[PDB]
Order: C-alpha cells, then sequence, then structure tokens
RNA sequence: AGGUGGCCCGGGGGCCCCGGGUGUUACAGCCCCGCCCCGGCAGCAGCAGCUCGCCGAAUCCCGGGGCCGA
RNA sequence: GGGACGGGGCCACGCGAGCGCACGGGGUCGGCGGCGAUGUCGGCUACCCACCC
RNA sequence: GCGGGAUGAACCGAACGCCGGGUUAAGGCGCCCGAUGCCGACGCUCAUCAGACCCCAGAAAAGGUGUUGGUUGAUAUAGA
RNA sequence: UUUGAUCCUUCGAUGUCGGCUCUUCCUAUCAUUGUGAAGCAGAAUUCACCAAGCGUUGGAUUGUUCACCCACUAAUAGGGA
RNA sequence: GGAUUAUGACUGAACGCCUCUAAGUCAGAAUCCCGCCCAGGCGGAACGAUAGCGCCGGAGCCUCGGUUGGCCUCGGAUAGCCGGUCCCCCGCCGGGGUCCGGUGCGGAGAGCCCUUCGUCCCGGGAAACGGGGCGGCCGG
C-alpha cells in the first residue's frame, strides 16, 4: 500500500556535442552519488508513465487514460552515478526533467 | 625525459666492444634515474657520448640494474648539485632537501624546479646526489627542523568532502 | 587558541584512506606536510603518512624521535591505550554508526515499534509539566 | 519538495553553478537574502568591473539597450540567465522555477533554510585575501532601499530570539520529564543502544 | 619560505589590569578605559601568568608579509597603556611674519575658529575628533596644547589644523605660515 | 648530538614543566666496526586486504550485466 | 646392486560387437499467462500540431 | 565529406555501402555542454589594464628595498 | 589624419573634389575645475599628473582642402565615422 | 548629497633606525553615480458601483495535466564556539562577568516526528488533568 519503485529523473540522451544518438537515454537516481554504488541497479526494469486524451486498455483493469513505455537499464556512465538506459521505443523530448520509475524486481540479492 | 610517476634508481655499467686493435676495453659505470629500464639506457648513451667517444652502435650495456635503498625506514637530509640551462645561459646550483630516498628527493627536485624555474624535463643534468649529516647544511629550509622538542599545532583545517552533504543545514567548523 | 598539538609522541586517528579508523602515533616530522608514522598493535606497518588524513586526540606517550619499534610497544601497552580509546565518549559513536548501518529490517521494525509507544509517554508528561507550571502561575 | 537557500557567506559563481543545474533537473529553488553575498577581489576593482558594464548602452535607442538592473536580486538572476540557454523553451521554462528575493519575505521566514558549504568564503578563499559585499555595492551604484531593509531585517531577528527562547523552554521540560520517567522506559532503551541510536 | 614560529612579549606594570574576550582587548586604569579590536589580523594573543604580569603573542606558519604583525601590535599596546596611565599632549606653535594670526576656541575645548590668516576673512570652523580637548597654552606667547588619551584621535586632529591652513598658488619656500607641530609629549611624567 | 639521567646557573606556578650553558650510553637512546655456523628462529615482493617491482609451458577455477541468432 | 618394509606418472601394457552423456561441422522449447463487438485491439507510411539535435 | 581548434576552402586526428554492440585518436571534463559530485599530489603569483593552450589575431629595449630562488668573495660568541 | 607599395573583392555601374546644414565619438588637453616641480619673491610665463562633462568664434582674396593677414576673446587645440 | 581618483597627511612594522603601507584610519574634486526634472513594462496595489445575477452542500458529463509522506523558523564567529548557574554586579525577564559540563559537533540534517492489511473475542501494561463534536480571543 506504498511505493514499490524508486525515483529517477531523466536527464538527456547519449549525445556528443554536435550530434545526438537518441537510442540510449541517461538517468540520475536520488541517493546514489558514485560509480561504485551503481552495481545494484544493473538489469533493473525501468519505466515511464504518461497520460493522454483517449481511453486505453489496462492489464487487470478497466480502460484508463494512462499509458506506459517500459525499458531496461544496461550499463553505467560517468564516475558520479549517472546511468544509461535502453527503452524499447525511443523517448520524446517532452520529458527532460520529468519523472520516470525504476523497479527493483529482477533482483540479484 | 618525462618525469612521470616516481623516479626509480638504476645503476648502469657499459662498454665499447672488443676490436682487433685493443684486446679488451675498460668498463664504465654511472647512476641513472629513470622511470623504467629503457630510458636509463637512452640516458646512458648521452652521458657517455658527452664525455668519451663511444656511441650506441659501437657499445653494449653490460649491466643495468635497480639499486634498492640501504635503509628506507630512516629520514635523511639530502643535497644535490644541479646544472641547468635556461633561456639564456646555463648555470650550476646546489640545493638541499629532506626525504627518505634519493628517488623521492629527485622526484621532488624536478617538481620544485618545475615550479620555481620552469626548467623543463629536457634541460636538467643531475651530476651528484649526496646525503649529509646535519652540520654541513647551509640552507635554512632544513636547519629549522633541527630541534629535538619540535612542537606545532595544526591551525586552520579546511574541510573536504564538500559535496557529499551537498545541501546541509548547519554551517561548518574549522577549528580542531 | 589551540590545545591539541603535533608533538613527537602523539596518538592520532586515521580518518580515511586504506587504513580506515585506526589509532596510530607520530614518530617524526619530515617537512611542512609529511611525517613518519607507526602503530604496531593496530595492525599497521611503519610507513610515511601525511597530516590531512588524521584527526588527533589528547594522548601522549614518551619516546625518542627516531626510536625503533620496541620502545613504542612498551609505552603503548604500559599506558593501555586500547582500552582508554574504547572508554572515551568519541569511539562509542563510531560503532553507533556501524550498528546503524548494519540494521536488519526486522531490527528496524523493532525500533518503529519502540519509538511509537516510547514518545507518547514523554508527550504525556510534558503536557503535565506545562500546567504543573501553570497552576502555580495562574 | 521546494528548496530554500540563504545568501550570507556564499559566493556568486559557486552558488549559481549549483543552482543552474538543480533547476534544470526539476526542483523549485528559492534563494532569499541576496544582499549578504560577497564577491572575491577587493571592492574598487569590482566596482570598476561593473561600471564598465554600465557604460555599455546601445547607441541609437538605449531603451532597446542592455537593461542594467541594479538590485542584488536582479543581478543574481542576471548571472543565472547567463548560465542558461535563455533563447529556447527549456530555458524560458526553467527560469519560472527560480524565484529571487531581496531581504526576506514573510512566506519564507518561518521555514528552515538550507546552506551550501561548497560555496562559502571561509572555505573557498584563503583567509589572507580580500572580499567585497554586494549590498553596499548596490547602494553605491543606485539602490534606494537599504533604510527599509535594514529595519525589516531587524524586526524578524527580534521575533526569532523569542522563538528560540520558547524552544529552549520546551526542551528543558523535555529533559526533566525524561529524568523523572525513565523508571518506566528502562526497557525501551536497552533495545535502542544495541541498535545504535543514543550513543 | 614558511617560518614555523615567531612571538613577542610585553611586560605590564601593576597599575593596570588587562584582559581580553576573544580578540578585542580592553585596558582600564588611571585615566579611563580603551578597547581595540584586532579582528582582521589573525594571530594568537595569550596572557601568561598569575597576576597577569606580561603578555605574549604568536603567529604560526607565516611568511614575510605577516611577520610584520608581531611588533606592530606590541606598539599599539604600549601606546594603549601610555594613553591610559600618562596621556598625550601635543604642543604646536604658530608661525607668522606680518599679519596677526587669531586663534579662538569654541565649545569648551571641542572646536577651533581661526581668523586673520594671511588676511583672509574666511574663518575656518575646524572640528576635533571626539576624545580630544584642546587648549591655548600658558607661559608662552603662541602655542596650542592638545590633550587626550587615544593617540589616533589626537594626532589626526592635530594634523587637521596643519592642513587646514595652507598656501594657495604661491611659494612655500618664502610664504611660511601656519600652526606647526613642535613637541610630542605626555601629560604627567614618570 | 635533531642536547636526554644527572649536575649547575635563571622565573613561573600548588614537586612540575617550559627556559640558556656544561659533558658520553645517563636512573633516555642512536649510530659505525670486530666475532658468536652469512649468531638463532617464523615468514617471504607477505591476509599487519598498501613500506618498494617485473612476470606466467614458471596459471587455473567460479559468479554477475549487456547485445545478437543469420 | 638396492641400500634387507618402497608414493606418484607413463597415448607403455588390416572387419570385435552393442548402448549413453557431450563447452563438439552458426538456436531451441517435446514451456507458460492475462485481453477482446458500439468500445476497444492492431496500421511503420500518408495529413495537421508540439519538442530535443 | 567526418570528431576537435567558439566561428573558418589548406592546420591537428582521420579518409565514407545501410545498420546494431564495444574501444580509442587530436582533444577535453565549474555551468551553458556529454565527462573529476577524485578528501587529487608539490610549489610560485595579488594586478586602481591579472591571466589563461600549434598556424592565431598582438608588443618591446631598458628599469624596480614588490617577492621567491640562486651565484661569487668580505665583517660573524673576531659582542659584530 | 599624409604619400608610397601591392592588386584580394566589385567594370550585365557601389553616383567622383570642395562648401552649407546636422547628430554623435576619441585624447596624443588650447582654456576653465583640483594638485605637484622650477634658474617660481609678487606679477607674468615654461614643465608634468587624474581628467574629454562643458566650450574652441566674426570677416577680406582664391573653385579650394591648404595658406596668409586685420579685429574680439577664456581660449581662438588637433582629428575620425 | 554620498563613495572616492590625482595629490597631500596620521599612527606603525618589515630593516631594534627609518618610512603615508604591507594589515588598519582622515580630509579630497568642472569627472562617475543619485536626487530635483521628463516618459510609465505581456509589472502590482487600495477603493468604490455592480444589469436574470451573486454569497452558501446533489448525482452526473467534456477537457488540461504532474504528482504517489512530511520536517511549524535564532542571530553569527572561524587563531574558535554550544549549553546549565543569571550563585552574583547591571537593564521591565534580558544581556555582562564567575563557575560547572560537551567540543571531528549526539541538545548531530550521517538528523528527528508520522507509519495505512481489516475485524471479532479474551488479558497484561500505559492513560484517567484522557479521545471526539461549539461558545468566549488573537497571531497579524
Ligand atoms: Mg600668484
Ligand atoms: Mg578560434
Ligand atoms: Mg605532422
Ligand atoms: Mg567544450
Ligand atoms: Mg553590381
Ligand atoms: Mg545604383
Ligand atoms: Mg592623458
Ligand atoms: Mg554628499
Ligand atoms: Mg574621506
Ligand atoms: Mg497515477
Amino acid at each position: 500500500s506504498g511505493r514499490l519503485w524508486c525515483k529517477a529523473i531523466f536527464a538527456g540522451y547519449k549525445r556528443g556535442l554536435r550530434n545526438q544518438r537518441e537510442h540510449t537515454a541517461l538517468l540520475k537516481i536520488e541517493g546514489v552519488y558514485a560509480r561504485d554504488e551503481t552495481e545494484f541497479y544493473l538489469g533493473k526494469r525501468c519505466a515511464y508513465v504518461y497520460k493522454a486524451k483517449n481511453n486505453t486498455v489496462t492489464p487487470g483493469g478497466k480502460p484508463n487514460k494512462t499509458r506506459v513505455i517500459w525499458g531496461k537499464v544496461t550499463r553505467a556512465h560517468g564516475n558520479s552515478g549517472m546511468v544509461r538506459a535502453k527503452f524499447r521505443s525511443n523517448l520524446p523530448a517532452k520529458a527532460i526533467g520529468h519523472r520516470i520509475r525504476v523497479m527493483l524486481y529482477p533482483s540479484r540479492i | 625525459m618525462k618525469a612521470s610517476g616516481t623516479l626509480r634508481e638504476y645503476k648502469v655499467v657499459g662498454r665499447c666492444l672488443p676490436t682487433p686493435k685493443c684486446r679488451t676495453p675498460p668498463l664504465y659505470r654511472m647512476r641513472i634515474f629513470a622511470p623504467n629500464h629503457v630510458v636509463a639506457k637512452s640516458r646512458f648513451w648521452y652521458f657517455v657520448s658527452q664525455l668519451k667517444k663511444m656511441k650506441k652502435s659501437s657499445g653494449e650495456i653490460v649491466y643495468c640494474g635497480q639499486v634498492f635503498e640501504k635503509s628506507p625506514l630512516r629520514v635523511k637530509n639530502f643535497g644535490i648539485w644541479l646544472r641547468y640551462d635556461s633561456r639564456s645561459g646555463t648555470h650550476n646550483m646546489y640545493r638541499e632537501y629532506r626525504d627518505l630516498t634519493t628517488a623521492g628527493a629527485v622526484t621532488q627536485c624536478y617538481r620544485d624546479m618545475g615550479a620555481r624555474h620552469r626548467a623543463r624535463a629536457h634541460s636538467i643534468q643531475i651530476m651528484k646526489v649526496e646525503e649529509i649529516a646535519a652540520s654541513k647544511c647551509r640552507r635554512p629550509a632544513v636547519k629549522q627542523f633541527h630541534d629535538s622538542k619540535i612542537k606545532f599545532p595544526l591551525p586552520h583545517r579546511v574541510l573536504r568532502r564538500q559535496h557529499k552533504p551537498r545541501f546541509t543545514t548547519k554551517r561548518p567548523n574549522t577549528f580542531f | 587558541v589551540f590545545r591539541r598539538f603535533v608533538e613527537v609522541g602523539r596518538v592520532a586517528y586515521v580518518s580515511f584512506g586504506p587504513h580506515a579508523g585506526k589509532l596510530v602515533a607520530i614518530v617524526d616530522v619530515i617537512d611542512q606536510n609529511r611525517a613518519l608514522v607507526d602503530g604496531p598493535c593496530t595492525r599497521v606497518r611503519r610507513q610515511a603518512m601525511p597530516f590531512k588524513c588524521m584527526q588527533l586526540t589528547d594522548f601522549i606517550l614518551k619516546f625518542p624521535h627516531s626510536a625503533r619499534q620496541k620502545y613504542v610497544r612498551k609505552a603503548w601497552e604500559k599506558a593501555d591505550i586500547n582500552t582508554k580509546w574504547a572508554a572515551t565518549r568519541w569511539a562509542k559513536k563510531i560503532e553507533a554508526r556501524e550498528r546503524k548501518a548494519k540494521m536488519t529490517d526486522f531490527d528496524r521494525y523493532k525500533v518503529m515499534k519502540a519509538k511509537k509507544m516510547r514518545n507518547r509517554i514523554i508527550k504525556n508528561e510534558v503536557k503535565k509539566l506545562q500546567r504543573a507550571a501553570l497552576l502555580k502561575a495562574s | 519538495q521546494v528548496l530554500v537557500l540563504d545568501g550570507r557567506g556564499h559566493l556568486l559563481g559557486r552558488l549559481a553553478a549549483i543552482v543552474a543545474k538543480q533547476v534544470l533537473l526539476g526542483r523549485k529553488v528559492v534563494v532569499v537574502r541576496c544582499e549578504g553575498i560577497n564577491i572575491s577581489g577587493n571592492f574598487y576593482r569590482n566596482k570598476l568591473k561593473y561600471l564598465a558594464f554600465l557604460r555599455k548602452r546601445m547607441n541609437t535607442n538605449p531603451s532597446r539597450g542592455p537593461y542594467h538592473f541594479r538590485a542584488p536580486s536582479r543581478i543574481f538572476w542576471r548571472t543565472v540567465r547567463g548560465m542558461l540557454p535563455h533563447k529556447t523553451k527549456r530555458g524560458q521554462a526553467a527560469l519560472d522555477r527560480l524565484k529571487v528575493f531581496d531581504g526576506i519575505p514573510p512566506p519564507y521566514d518561518k521555514k528552515k533554510r538550507m546552506v551550501v558549504p561548497a560555496a562559502l568564503k571561509v572555505v573557498r578563499l584563503k583567509p589572507t585575501r580580500k572580499f567585497a559585499y554586494l549590498g553596499r555595492l548596490a547602494h553605491e551604484v543606485g539602490w534606494k532601499y537599504q533604510a527599509v531593509t535594514a529595519t525589516l531585517e531587524e524586526k524578524r531577528k527580534e521575533k526569532a530570539k523569542i522563538h528560540y527562547r520558547k524552544k529552549k523552554q520546551l526542551m528543558r521540560l523535555r529533559k526533566q520529564a525524561e529524568k523523572n520517567v525513565e523508571k518506566k522506559i528502562s526497557k525501551f532503551t536497552d533495545v535502542l543502544k544495541t541498535h545504535g541510536l543514543l550513543v | 619560505m614558511k617560518t614555523i614560529l615567531s612571538n613577542q612579549t610585553v611586560d605590564i606594570p601593576e597599575n593596570v589590569d588587562i584582559s581580553l574576550k576573544g580578540r578585542t582587548v580592553i585596558v582600564k586604569g588611571p585615566r579611563g578605559t580603551l578597547r581595540r579590536d584586532f579582528n582582521h589580523i589573525n594571530v594568537e594573543l595569550s596572557l601568561l601568568g598569575k597576576k597577569k604580569k606580561r603578555l605574549r603573542v604568536d603567529k604560526w606558519w607565516g611568511n614575510r608579509k605577516e611577520l610584520a604583525t608581531v611588533r606592530t601590535i606590541c606598539s599599539h599596546v604600549q601606546n594603549m597603556i601610555k594613553g591610559v596611565t600618562l596621556g598625550f599632549r601635543y604642543k604646536m606653535r604658530s608661525v607668522y611674519a606680518h599679519f596677526p594670526i587669531n586663534v579662538v576656541i569654541q565649545e569648551n575645548g571641542s572646536l577651533v575658529e581661526i581668523r586673520n590668516f594671511l588676511g583672509e576673512k574666511y574663518i575656518r570652523r575646524v572640528r576635533m575628533r571626539p576624545g580630544v580637548a584642546c587648549s591655548v597654552s600658558q607661559a608662552q606667547k603662541d602655542e596650542l596644547v592638545l590633550e587626550g588619551n587615544d593617540i589616533e584621535l589626537v594626532s589626526n586632529s592635530a594634523a587637521l589644523i596643519q592642513q587646514a591652513t595652507t598656501v594657495k598658488n604661491k611659494d612655500i619656500r618664502k610664504f611660511l605660515d601656519g600652526i606647526y607641530v613642535s613637541e610630542k609629549g605626555t601629560v604627567q611624567q614618570a
């Protein structure tokens, strides 16, 4: 009856300086501040939840108005705690700064 | 030379090769400071090809080996005779330090000549490094650590880990 | 003002680095910012260690400024530092952050189940010691 | 969910280097009392560094010229606008999260304010150097409102001395009922010490 | 280089009891109290001894730019003790060749009008610093005596009536006028 | 002698330190040399998880993350 | 020659017959679960609009 | 043509079928702007015009008791 | 702000000397403001520093920019776009 | 009117003497900056008058989206601070001194308060001045 996910703020695609590759999107995780901690968050199923106008189906429920885009966490990035993520379909530019979820459940403990 | 890392300490003995002219040649030897066992060789043919008519194509490095320190647990007062060129005219110097090993008192010598003279790594000829008892030191940055009852506090401890508590609430303390 | 001094024969406490949280002494001062440091009982080898990774307490022990490894062990286990360090009010709140980091989730549940009744009692005493100072005042 | 910040003792570039990242990462920040900020270097050099910016007006119609703001708020907002892409809709939709005040308004006085340690003069400056205030600077360069700010920053210090006295007055009562009771909470502490809470 | 230690001490005579709270000193005695705060200099003031019979000041780990601050506080303290026990008296003459210099004190020692200087009708409404009590001398033709305790309030106000009266547009090898300073002294004598 | 048992001259406290001088292990200690099987023992580029290196026919085993199956 | 009870390693010691595991000449399941008729499941492309570069 | 030098026909890296994964070069890592949110290491330097990276967008002879090192002889318990 | 040297851009056209009128700008300052040195006694005059806010004229002859001369004045300083 | 340049001075070391300077302090101008003076921003405020219209608690319908526990407060020093005693001098309880405890901050934001599976029986503890719903005032 509480939150069973962890907060994660989307930050930017994997870009150079005068290109960009949108198939690998960065994340920051509140609580982790080094590359030595981020060995807990490898292979964890991350997600993204938005909402729209029309009504869509929902597995185990009446058709709501909300939608999702699932994904996966592949590898680390930087020496600070940033981490990459590979979504199935590439993300919009509307969400720079908004909230995505990461789960925990493909655990390794 | 690229004074990278800490300077290890090699001892090199070398010679020219035998001819029908002379039966056996005499053998020479120096003391070369180098990061590895290759640029000690390329430094050896410069300090030999600056004193005697011997080139690399007419010699062989007989032995090039590391020399450990006889006592790396004592504290020693070194003294170095330098010879460095400059933007206009070369000079000699004599400068002392205070360290354990000659390897660290020359890592220190190259780093202080970089700081105070902008003498580059390819302009420095180390001719002589001798440790000294405490009486014949002349410079005041060593003779001041000559006291049995030395005593000083640590006055102003500036803190680190500036960004782990990055958004705290309380002001720090720098008195300890 | 100053009270804690760097002096030949003072026990410091290495804060960070490879040797995390060990008492160690000071044998000698090389330069402005470097020394010669040894602790034989807390599993340390005689080496060279800077001053930016040690915070220092009010224990001294008397020995010469280049003394070898025995006279320290005599002055150390003479004054018995390995009990007075553990008897200070300074290294009990280290193992307190260790017990706090090593807390099982059941042993977190027995704290949520111990504060919640514990501070509804203090609040039911402060409610009577506000107006145990208000019956006299009014 | 909303940050607050003080402005005493913090630098100008170091604070705006934390804040222009934390805004773009979705976090509403309010920085209050931006006249206690101090600047590196001595005074008269930062005043000639600023009057050489006040001399730069667009020549043919200065009303289109560089709008020289004079308050210490719209100076701190100036030197954040430089650290942001203020031509695009991810800059203009970030500056409406930041909110800067001169002095300290009543909506943000009865709240605990956070203090950045990485941008303080006593940390990031050698103590044998010179620093210069910003308030006395703006007064020297055309700000008319120190005779109001100094007394409205006097009436709240007088209100918070009172709030600290009644904070001490409830704390002593707490440590005396915590001295009377502990006969009957003797068992709810031998379970806390072995988990590390009262050492 | 970095010198590790430098100190200096001051003996205090027993008509004066001194203390310090933090870094600002206070010295009281026969003529009043004086306080001077040294909060910009960053040294260590220690006061050794029962009965407080002398003072000592240190500075650890300082270069040439701040070994200067060992003695120039001992001087502003010996001056702090002198300005409480003895007290200062600056005597200053009044040179004139042809016109009469008129000197008149307003406000019971706290203001000086000056008339008839080089024939200028322009009176000079010179104000002192709070702390200094001027006077016309006695047993001398033309002389002022300024009295007080703090030397910083004495000497600047003394130099004010030395710079108030200058010479415009002419020689100062020939036109030698003004109220010049003769002797620096104390009120009473040991 | 990077000046300690003592000894001896000087100023502070309710014997102790901090002061300057004298001289050989002093009621502290270091260093250099001879001999006692390169004196004896553990151990060994050290699990006192960092005093200083180069290596693998003189080197092999487990476990974790990602992408792809034509 | 043993030294008068000695432990580990040697691809030494012109039709043999049947069975099985396999780090073996480029992936298979001889494994599963919830959603579906007037409100919902699919359609990259082609139409309008927003955003990152 | 491409990544870097803010920008640029020639400089420095490198030479191209359409695409997934990894690693690097010249370069770079307070923010714009991907990367040090290292307990980085040793020192010099305060400017009322500091200063900051090949080709490159500017500057000198001479001066200074401003400072940090150095060099040669002549006064040191020879009270200098 | 002079003249030279070169020839990169425009010859399917950038309207080419002087003056009248009209805003702004620089300082290498003629005068005025505040201050130093003189072989500066006063009066006059020469020398330098911070400094460009404010001023720097009326007329005869020449197509003139340039020159030359008569008066007044605090001063009749020099130039770019 | 304020802050100051140029330059002129004070105390005072480095260099046991000196010295306007290195730390600190004073006077100072046709310049700079503000007022007086002219316009009043995709900037606000107070007060009025309010035509089938507003002040006040029901099932329903279209659209616009981001959120998934809160922290209800001293000021300041950094070669120094925090708390009890205000035993005692002073201000209408406040600060000042003496003294007692902490001081890599435990009266710690490395932190503290709230904690959500539901209900029915039976007891042990802790509440009893308790829990919840309405008439008397201010903080401003
Ligand atoms: Mg005259
Ligand atoms: Mg460029
Ligand atoms: Mg090349
Ligand atoms: Mg860049
Ligand atoms: Mg054309
Ligand atoms: Mg045309
Ligand atoms: Mg000029
Ligand atoms: Mg004024
Ligand atoms: Mg003034
Ligand atoms: Mg939701």
